[PDB]
Formats: structure tokens, C-alpha cells, sequence
């Protein structure tokens, strides 16, 4: 056996050890100082003028920005699918627990950490209204935690979670200030260490498995844990483009002006000040300088460095960063060629859209389990087997080309006469699961009015 | 900066192996030492002000009387004792980029290591008194009683040791033992050679080594209770109280200044200018033992005990020494070292001129003896403030 | 447990410490002098000619000006009705307080601070009889304040605030004129007349939670307080472009002109007035100069710098400033070309539009919580549990192509024979929650005539 | 002392210091007692009594 108050400190240790990995990708998204980014041709005292670069933020934002969930499909018993989005229907209750937890807001944040760190976690409890809150005390408190705060140990055989710990840090002192431990049949919490040190509390749960689900960016089965979305290729062209910007920036200060030299003519023959090695020549626009014989003097120049020699390399690294990200080419300004037409839009977006649609499938699996656990947690008993088949409905991630759909949906319907039923015209328009229910209620009124 | 300094962490030698296929945490480090006194003494609420403990004391009484005898008059009495907290603290320092890197989780690990050191310092201050702040009243080793446990523990604890408590009218409620005691419990045998504290075929761990009770009293185990030649204690652990004014209170700066030297000779370094982060830690414990004589020290084989005898200010009359409760003839405050030796061996029992030792000048004696020693100074006609204490094992 | 008079000074000290972080970001939005902006090629007497670069202000204005709230939505108890009309429905109640506080003015300012500083605070109170003339005496006074004036100890274990302080500075500089402290059940105000705090005038309140709510610019889930929107990449390209502009400007004052030299010429033979070092070249048109040829005397000149050698690097930094911000390219004026058709517009703005949709969802959670508190504060009791499920309807943040929307929606509705109920065609057209009610009234009347 | 703040010593101190700031102004502007060289005069400099 193991005592939970010993397992606590063991999991806190493993959790702190994990944090040393996450600093690597945080440094790319926040654009912190990195050794390999520093431009080597810049002199040592100018190294403070760091040039930062925004490809990794731009890419990770442009994926998470497109994802939205409309609702769930749970398959019917013996063909009952025409029925409403209201009326206490099985698929609608699991959408009420989404709205009541404002997971509309919180899941777009949680999906961003899932890309940054390769994982985030979803957690479940009944709420304790014994502490005053702004939640409906009936609703299961589905909530999201980042890998900077929650750690869970997977069994590699089953791919189940064995146990997990949530820690939170009190202030800028970076001391830990509560530790909640999730175990297969109970949730146990060293509720605070608010000064002093802790005393425990415990609440057993109706599940036979840990009420934490990892949502993870696993890109092929060889990933037992998700990789960060900020790929090694994109890191290397980020750090390369940082060096080129920084070398170019230093060159613009030190070498963009052709330096001017005189030879032969002596410093004493110019009459330079011997304390400080210079003259204040008057230098206004019209003037001509006469320099005497200078013992056979001449004037000559070092050339300027020309900054277009760097800009062609910045452009090459922008084309590479576009290629390795798969964003539209104008998102990195790599061509000004904006798509003239509704076809040419989703021509350019096609490699972004097919990526976002894979992320919707890969994250949809976490939101299956988060809801399947939450049913058992609330309702007790067992899962009605139709729920093992439930699947998330996401929004279309492409640019909303509205007028280009109205021609198609009108022509396919053709008043009563055309090839599609009315409802399918709404699905193709992309009115959401919640919206198409609102629609039936307005259409009933227009029908009754006549 | 001041690189590889003894006083700050700077990519010193330790981090030569970092950010590569290093073998996780190691497989050999022992768990952090728990505090001990904090699990046996009752925790008492303590304010930053300290607390006053009241105590009744008055010998109020009644008398038998005949009919028409006029009834007697009496008065009660009370007294008070104060207790104060004392601070314990430390600072540790690392380069700001060392804090960003957090190699081998050092800035996290350090917070656990200082917590252990601060806990250990409280137990050392309570048990052996090693560095105790002046505000702490009493420590366990200050007891005037000792017992051997070597041949077997049962005779040592349940018979002899308990006798040395109940003869003083003080009870036994707990016993506290170091892991190094396990061989003398495993070796505690009857005349046939059967162990006393474990049952037949000997699969089970020996009873008190499962925190089982001995003769009704709970056993408390530890890995670090032993010091010098003392391996544990038996006594009334209700006589100890402790408190903590607040938690370990970690605090941090990138911006202050530290003296790396001393108050007598400074060596200032700015944390800002050398780009170092520093962590500041403090806790505010307090302790009172009501009577240090309520405890028997346990010793792994027989020992002598040695006492400092203090007659500061003594100017008239005589003092009486006593060994195991047998009083000597009275002694003058001005008496010689050899006079005191001759007086203690003139107690009627067991003592000898070759085992007993006495050292130091008149009025400042040190006595080394095979027993519990007590003194009555009430025969001093002037110069009160005399005292006696244990000072070491003999 | 805690004592107000010391807690007041404890928060007030933490608040003054916070003001040393905030101004570092204000120096970008207000375009005050930054040490890193100075162009290192410019000589020490000309470095008083600062050049200030407007990328930070442009970016925050372009987001913050495109956010509008149409109104709330609150779900009905059993899904009975799609909208319960103008008869004081639960949504139009909350909208009445929005207009009654002029929150449509104050919110778009508050959003500008949420984007600059990473946070700004909503606050709720009842209006006094004694103070604040010019508000409707029944409505809750809901007002918003920046982190330069209100501060709150957000509690990381619970995501509520423990306590908060509002410090009013006087007309000039460092004098606090009053401080107001918000507790979970109480409020206290000290005025600071004659250099002293007066006695705390005080009110209880009907919550059991502090009546302050933070808007926070939460970039991703582990960003626990919200960063500035002027991110390190955009700061870096702002400071980098400031240096190039300043060098380029200084070059035109000193170096964009050829410098003309004569060798061999004795100053005495040229007739220089020897106590001044000059002679007056009369410059008019084609007057040919002439000289004696001793010492091998000849005229030669240093070349001018190309100012274009800076401009062709400024044109590179603008393409970065677009890439890191996602603004439509013509907002940086990167090039002349701009989208010719409604289809090309919808693609060109596709980053900035989805960025604003992401901000609207994040700020919506603050206005939901502010209205749930405002409800308890006037109405009392436990909130009807439909309010935990309410939603904010922001306007579509895309450029309104009214002609394309009109042609499309008229095709879907087809005089009532099409695939749309009339009042969905309205929300596709973008007429607001508040505006459509007037179309229900006008249509009800128009049906009396045709 | 700051944790306990006995008799509100810290709050009292700020009021007493602020009073001393003002007296150090008036006794600099009227009678010049410790006037900094930046002050362009003090009333006791008048030649009229």
C-alpha cells in the first residue's frame, strides 16, 4: 500500500520536475531571450538590442482561433432524429453543462495551452456550495487546468490516468499554496497552505476511474503524450530570422553610412585640438573644404553596407516560415496576392483548414470522455450505451463566404421542389445546432401566420 | 558576477550535468526528516505577544473542631509564568538566470531542504538544547534522571526506569525511541533465549517497532532522536507545550542588498547590480517544558551523570546534597573540592571514593556520580539564588 | 479576522508597487521617449530629435474600435419561446441598465485599457441620494476603472478577489484625495483632507462577494492575470523601427549631400580671410571658378549616403509589423494594393476579424459576471438559475458589405417561399437585438396596409 | 513593530511628519530659519518695523 500524504509529495516532486520541459516552448510563444536567437555580428555592448520574432505566436494563434464547438450528436433509438434541440433531449443536456460552465470561453483558452505545451487537462467535480460561488449547484463543475498547474501519470498499457495532482502557487514568491490529489475512487485535497501549513479534506466519487482527462496534441500513435505544436522546424526558422533581424539592425546603426577618410594631411596641419583629437568644422550645406598640399594628400571612402543584402535573406526565411507553418501566404506577407474570389479564398486556406479539422477530431475525443464521465458523476448508475457513440459537432473552420453559399442553398432547395429537404439547407449554411432549433420556432410562427 | 562563490549559486560545479539524458531523480536519496517534538507535545495557540500561563498554588486547608471551638481562617494563592516566541531564519541566493533555468529543480528543492533544517533545529533545541534561543524554557536532556536498557529493555523500562519516575511522584505516559534501539529490543530475551517483544516463528516486526504500546504506554519512533549517549526518553509528555506564531513564510527579491560578511566587518553586494535573486525564510516557534525532571533519559549501556553546582552570592549557612534521595551531612558554601567528595561518599549506600569524582573551586563545584543528584539550599542563611543543573553525561 | 485600517495601507502599498510595471507598457501606447528608441548613428547634440513610431497605438485602436455589444441573451426555462418579446423580458431588463449607465461609451474605453495594461475593472454600487446627481435612482450604478486607479487581490485558489482598493489621485501628481476599499460585505471611503485621513464613511452591501470584476486580456489558460496586448514581438519591431527612422532623419541633416574638397590649394592663394577661415563663394548659375595648379592641386568630393539604403529596410520592418499583428496589410501601408471585391475583403481581414471574435468571447465573461452581481445587488435573493447560462451578443466585427448581404438574404427568403423564416434573414443582415424589435412593430403595422 | 503597529504608531507618525513638513515651510518663508538657497526671500528681510 501507499499513504496518500506520502504520494502527495512524490507527485509534487514529479510535477516540479516536468516544469523544466515546458520553459522551452513558453520561450518561443512569449518571445523571451534565447541564446541561439542572438545575432553574432553585433558587437558585445549592442547585444542588449534583442530583435524578437512572431512566427510561433502567429501560427499557434491561427489554429486555436478557428476552433469552436456547436454541440453534440448522440444517436437515437430506432430512428427518432427529426426531434428538437429542446424538450430535455439527451444531446441537449450535455450542451447545457457546456454553457453553464462557460466552457465556450474556457475551452478556447485550454485548447491554446494544449497546442503550446502539447497537453492540457479537463477535470470534473460536483460543486461544494458550502463555499459561496456564482454557479448553479446542480451542474457538474467541468473545469480546465494547464500543464503548468496539473500533472497526471498515464499507465502506458491502458493509456488510462493512474492518478493526478493539481498544484497552485500563492504569489510571486512561487511557494505552493494548495495541492489537490485525484485518485481512482476519491478526490483528496490539502485544501490550503495559506500561511502555516495544510490540513487535509476528502470527498469520494461515484466513478471507478480518475475524474481527469488529458486533452493532448498527439500527432501519430507513437506519441503516448502530445508534442508541442511549435515544431522544431518552425523553431529553427524563428531563431534564424531573429539572427538576421539583429545583424541587420546593428548594421543599420554602424555601417549604413559610408565612412570618410583623408590621407597624407597631418593632424597638426589641420590644427586639431591636441586634448581631444578633433575640430568642429562648420558643415552647413554650401561649403567647400580647401586642405592645402597635405604633402600629397587624397580623400577616399569605405563603402556603406547595403541593407537589401539582408532583406533578401529575411524574405527567404519568411517563405520558409510560411511553408513549414502552412498558413496562407499573405499571413506572413510573403505575397501581396490577395484572393480575388470566393474559390481562391479556400484555395489558399486549404492547408490550414485541413489542419484545423484534424485538431477538431483529435480534441473531440477528450470532450467525449469529459462528458461521459460527467453523466456518471451526476446521474449515477451507468452510461446509456448510446452515449459511447456520441460525437462533437464543430464549426466549419474556413472563412465565412456567406453570399457565395446563398446562391447554392437557394438553387438546391428551389422553393419546395429541389433536391434537398429544408433542414439540410440550414446545415450547409452553417447555422449552428443551437441556432437551427431557434429557427424551427420562428418558422412555425411564419407558418401559423400564413 | 562573483562566480562560483561559496555564498551564491551561479553555474557552479553542480550543474556540469544539466539539460541532457540525466537519470531522472536518483534511486538512493533518503526521505526528508520529519519533526519529532511537533508530533508528541500538544500544540498550544501562540500570539506574537507570547502568553501567560496561570497556576494555582495555595495550600488552603480546614481543621477538625469540637462544639463551640471558634472556626479557623485561611487564604488561597495563585502564580503566573510567561512564555515568548523566538525566530529562526535563513537566506539563500542564486543568479537570476539560474532561477529561470531552475537546474535539477534547485530553487524548488532548496525550499524543502531549508524547511527540514528549520524543523530539525526546533527538535535539537527541544531535545538536547544545542543552540536553543534564550526564550525556550527547558530541554529534555536537562533532566536529572537516567536509566540503562542494555541486557533487556523490559527490566530497563517497565521496572527500573518506572521506579525512578514514580519514586519522584511523576508518572509515565509515553516513550520516545531512536531506530538504533532496535537491536536491544530484538535482543531482549527470557532465560530460555525467547525474545520478549515478538511472538513465535518471528515473522512480525518487534512490537514497539510497529509503534505498539509497551505496558499500556504508546511508543513513538524516530530516525534522529539519539545524541551523545542518549537513545530515547520515557516520561509524562503532557508536561511539554509548543507553538508557532506563523508559517515558514518564504519571501523573494531581485532588488535588495546583502551583507555577505558580518556586522563587525561588512562585505555588501547588491542583488540588483550583480543580477542575483535571494529568498528570505523565517518561522517563529515557542516552547515550555513545565518540569524537565519528569523524564528518564534512556542509555544504551550504564553511564555516570555530571552536574554543575552553583552557589553564586552564598554568604552564610550550609547546603545539603542528596543522592537517590539519601541526604548527605550538611556542607559549608566555602568548603574544599575534596571536602565535597568526602561528604558525598559518606552517604550510607553503594558510593565509593574510586568511582565518584569532584572538580572545580569552592562554591562552583562540578559533581560526577552514578545516580540522580538533588540539593537543598534552604540552610543558606544569606545568598539565595544558588542552583544545580546537569551539564553532560559523565 | 482582518482589520480595515491596516488592510487599506497594505493594499495601497501593493497598488503603488503595481504602478511601476504598468507605465513600462504605457510608454508604448502613449509614445513617450524610450531609452531603446534612440538612433545610435545620430550625434549627441541631435539626439533631442526623437522619432516616435505608431505601431502600438495602431494595433490597439484597430482591435478596440471594432467591438460593440448588441445585447444579452438569456435562455427560457423549458425552451418555450425563441424570444419573449418587448414586455420586459430577462434580457431587455439587463439591457436597460446598459443604456442607463451609458456603458456603450464607457465599455469601449475600458476595453482599450484591458488591451494596453492586460486588465481593467468593472465595479458595481447603488447610487447615493446625497452624491451623484444625473442617474436614474432605481438602477445599479455600474462603472469601469483602469489598473492605474483600482487594484484587487485576485485569489488564485478560487479566481474571485479577496479585497480591492480604488485610489483617486488629485488634479496634480502624488496627492491621493480619497481611497475606497471593497470587502466581501462592506465598503469604506476615506477622504484625505489637510494631509490626514478623515473617518471612513461606509456602507454594507447585499452580496457575499466583492463588487469588483476584472476584465483580463487572458492570452492562454496559464496566463493567470492577462498580459498587455503590446506583446514583446510588437514592442521589439516598434523600437527597432524607431532607431532606423531616427538614423534616416539624421542622415538627411548631415550626409545626404556630396561634400566638396580642394587639395594642393594654399589658403593664402585662395584669399581666405585668415582671422575667420572663410571667403564668399557667389553661387549664381554657371560662374566658372579658377585656380593655380601647384602641389598637384585638384578637386574631388565625398559621395552622399543613399537615404534609400534605410527606406528599403523600413519597408522590411513594416512587413514584420503586419505579420506579428495580423492587421490587414494596408493598415501598415505596406503597399498600394487593396481588396477590389467583397470576396477579397473577407479574406484580407480574416486574421483581425477572428482576433476580435476571440477578444469578444473573453471580455463577454466579465460582463456576464458584472450583470449577475448587478442583479443580486438591486433585485436581492438567489439569482434565477437561467442567468448562469446567459450570453452576450456582440456585433459582427467584419466590414459590413451591405449590398452582398442584401442580394444573398433576399434570395434565401424568396418572398416567404424560400428556405429561411423572415426574422433569421434579419440577423443574417446584422440588424441588432435592439433594432429588430422595431422591425417587429413596423411589420405588425405594415400588415394593416399590404 | 510594523506587524503589530501598537497605538497606531505608523499612522500617527505620518500625521506628525506631515505637520513637521509644513512647519519647515512656514519657518523658512517667514523667518528664513533653514531656508534652502532656492527660496528667493523671507519676510523678516524687510527694512521696515
Amino acid at each position: 500500500s501507499i499513504d496518500p500524504e506520502k504520494l502527495r509529495d512524490q507527485l509534487l516532486d514529479a510535477f516540479e520536475n516536468k516544469q523544466n520541459e515546458l520553459k522551452s516552448s513558453k520561450a518561443y510563444y512569449d518571445a523571451e531571450r534565447r541564446p541561439d536567437a542572438i545575432g553574432l555580428a553585433v558587437p558585445l555592448d549592442m547585444r542588449k538590442y534583442l530583435a524578437h520574432v512572431g512566427y510561433p505566436r502567429t501560427y499557434v494563434d491561427a489554429i486555436a482561433e478557428r476552433q469552436e464547438l456547436e454541440g453534440f450528436r448522440i444517436p437515437s433509438a430506432n430512428g427518432e432524429e427529426p426531434e428538437s434541440g429542446g424538450e430535455n433531449d439527451p444531446a441537449s443536456e450535455l450542451w447545457d453543462w457546456w454553457q453553464a460552465n462557460n466552457l465556450d470561453i474556457e475551452a478556447t483558452l485550454g485548447h491554446t495551452d494544449a497546442l503550446i505545451y502539447g497537453t492540457a487537462y479537463i477535470t470534473i467535480s460536483m460543486p461544494d456550495p458550502e463555499v459561496d460561488f456564482d454557479v448553479d449547484p446542480e451542474v457538474p463543475l467541468i473545469r480546465v487546468e494547464p500543464p503548468t498547474a496539473l500533472y497526471a501519470e498515464v499507465d502506458p498499457r491502458t493509456r488510462k490516468v493512474l492518478y493526478a495532482i493539481r498544484a497552485i502557487y500563492g504569489a510571486d514568491g512561487n511557494e505552493i499554496v494548495s495541492a489537490t490529489l485525484y485518485l481512482p475512487d476519491t478526490t483528496m485535497t490539502w485544501l490550503r497552505a495559506e500561511g502555516e501549513w495544510e490540513a487535509p479534506t476528502s470527498t469520494p466519487h461515484g466513478l471507478e476511474m480518475v475524474p481527469v482527462i488529458p486533452i493532448s496534441n498527439r500527432t501519430r500513435l507513437s506519441d503516448l503524450y502530445g508534442t508541442s505544436e511549435i515544431s522544431p522546424e518552425l523553431r529553427s526558422v524563428t531563431d534564424a530570422a531573429a539572427q538576421i533581424l539583429m545583424n541587420m539592425q546593428g548594421t543599420a546603426n554602424l555601417m549604413a553610412i559610408p565612412q570618410r577618410l583623408i590621407f597624407g594631411a597631418k593632424p597638426e596641419e589641420l590644427g586639431i585640438n591636441a586634448e581631444t583629437g578633433q575640430r568642429m568644422f562648420d558643415a552647413y550645406m554650401a561649403r567647400i573644404l580647401a586642405f592645402e598640399g597635405g604633402e600629397g594628400a587624397h580623400a577616399e571612402q569605405f563603402s556603406a553596407a547595403e541593407l537589401r543584402n539582408f532583406v533578401d535573406a529575411l524574405d527567404a526565411l519568411d517563405r520558409k516560415a510560411a511553408s513549414y507553418s502552412g498558413l496562407p501566404p499573405q499571413y506572413l506577407s510573403s505575397s501581396s496576392d490577395n484572393p480575388a474570389s470566393a474559390e481562391a479564398i479556400k484555395a489558399a486556406e486549404s492547408r490550414l483548414v485541413k489542419k484545423v479539422e484534424r485538431k477538431n477530431k483529435i480534441f473531440g475525443g477528450a470532450w467525449e470522455q469529459a462528458m461521459r464521465l460527467a453523466y456518471k458523476m451526476v446521474k449515477g448508475g451507468d452510461i446509456p450505451t448510446e452515449y459511447y457513440r456520441m460525437e462533437t459537432v464543430w464549426r466549419d473552420p474556413s472563412t465565412p463566404t456567406y453570399a457565395a453559399k446563398a446562391d447554392a442553398a437557394a438553387k438546391l432547395f428551389a422553393n419546395g421542389a429541389g433536391l434537398i429537404p429544408r433542414e439540410r439547407g440550414w446545415v450547409d449554411m452553417g447555422y449552428t445546432i443551437v441556432e437551427r432549433e431557434q429557427m424551427r420556432q420562428w418558422l412555425e410562427q411564419d407558418q401559423k401566420q400564413g | 558576477s562573483a562566480d562560483h562563490s561559496q555564498i551564491a549559486q551561479t553555474k557552479d560545479t553542480m550543474f556540469t550535468g544539466y539539460l541532457d539524458p540525466v537519470q531522472a531523480k536518483d534511486y538512493f536519496a533518503e526521505a526528508e526528516k520529519t519533526s519529532i517534538v511537533q508530533r508528541v507535545a500538544q500544540k498550544i495557540p501562540m500570539g506574537a505577544t507570547g502568553i501567560v500561563i496561570p497556576h494555582w498554588t495555595g495550600d488552603v486547608s480546614a481543621q477538625w473542631i469540637g462544639e463551640g471551638d471558634m472556626k479557623p481562617i485561611t487564604k488561597g494563592n495563585m502564580t503566573k509564568r510567561d512564555v515568548h516566541p523566538a525566530k529562526i531564519a535563513t537566506i539563500f541566493v542564486a543568479s537570476a538566470e539560474t532561477v529561470r533555468a531552475n537546474p535539477a529543480n534547485y530553487l524548488g528543492t532548496m525550499r524543502t531542504k531549508v524547511a527540514t533544517a528549520i524543523a530539525m533545529a526546533f527538535d535539537n533545541a527541544a531535545l538536547h538544547g544545542t543552540n536553543a534561543p534564550s526564550a525556550f524554557q527547558g530541554y529534555l536532556d536537562q533532566s536529572n534522571k537516567t536509566q540503562s536498557i542494555s541486557p533487556n529493555a523490559y527490566q530497563g523500562l517497565g521496572v527500573s526506569g518506572l521506579t525512578k519516575l514514580v519514586t519522584d511522584g511523576k508518572k509515565w505516559t509515553h516513550t520516545l525511541l531512536d531506530d538504533t534501539v532496535e537491536p536491544v529490543l530484538n535482543g531482549s530475551v527470557d532465560a530460555n533465549g525467547r525474545p520478549l517483544f515478538v511472538e513465535s516463528t518471528y515473522e512480525s516486526l518487534t512490537t514497539p517497532f510497529r509503534e505498539g504500546r509497551i505496558l499500556g504506554r504508546p511508543t513513538i519512533l524516530s530516525d534522529h532522536v539519539a545524541e551523545g549517549d542518549v537513545v530515547g526518553y520515557a516520561g509524562d509528555f503532557s508536561q511539554i507545550i509548543w507553538g508557532q506564531v506563523g508559517g515558514l513564510s518564504f519571501d523573494v527579491t531581485d532588488q535588495a542588498t546583502l551583507n555577505l560578511g558580518s556586522q563587525e566587518s561588512p562585505n555588501f553586494v547588491s542583488l540588483w547590480q550583480h543580477n542575483l535573486v535571494a529568498v528570505r525564510v523565517e518561522a517563529e516557534y515557542g516552547l515550555l517544558i513545565n518540569d524537565v525532571n519528569a523524564f528518564v533519559k534512556l542509555t544504551f549501556d550504564p553511564v555516570l551523570t555530571t552536574y554543575a553546582l552553583d552557589l553564586d552570592g552564598a554568604s552564610a549557612g550550609n547546603f545539603t546534597l542528596s543522592l537517590d534521595g539519601k541526604t548527605s551531612a550538611n556542607i559549608a558554601y566555602n568548603a574544599s573540592t575534596a571536602t565535597v567528595k568526602s561528604a558525598i561518599v559518606a552517604i550510607d549506600d553503594g558510593v565509593s571514593a574510586d568511582d565518584v569524582t569532584v572538580t572545580g573551586s569552592a562554591g562552583d563545584y562540578t559533581i560526577t556520580v552514578p545516580g540522580t543528584l538533588t540539593a537543598d539550599f534552604s540552610g543558606l542563611t544569606d545568598g539565595e539564588g544558588a542552583s544545580i543543573s546537569v551539564v553532560s553525561v559523565g
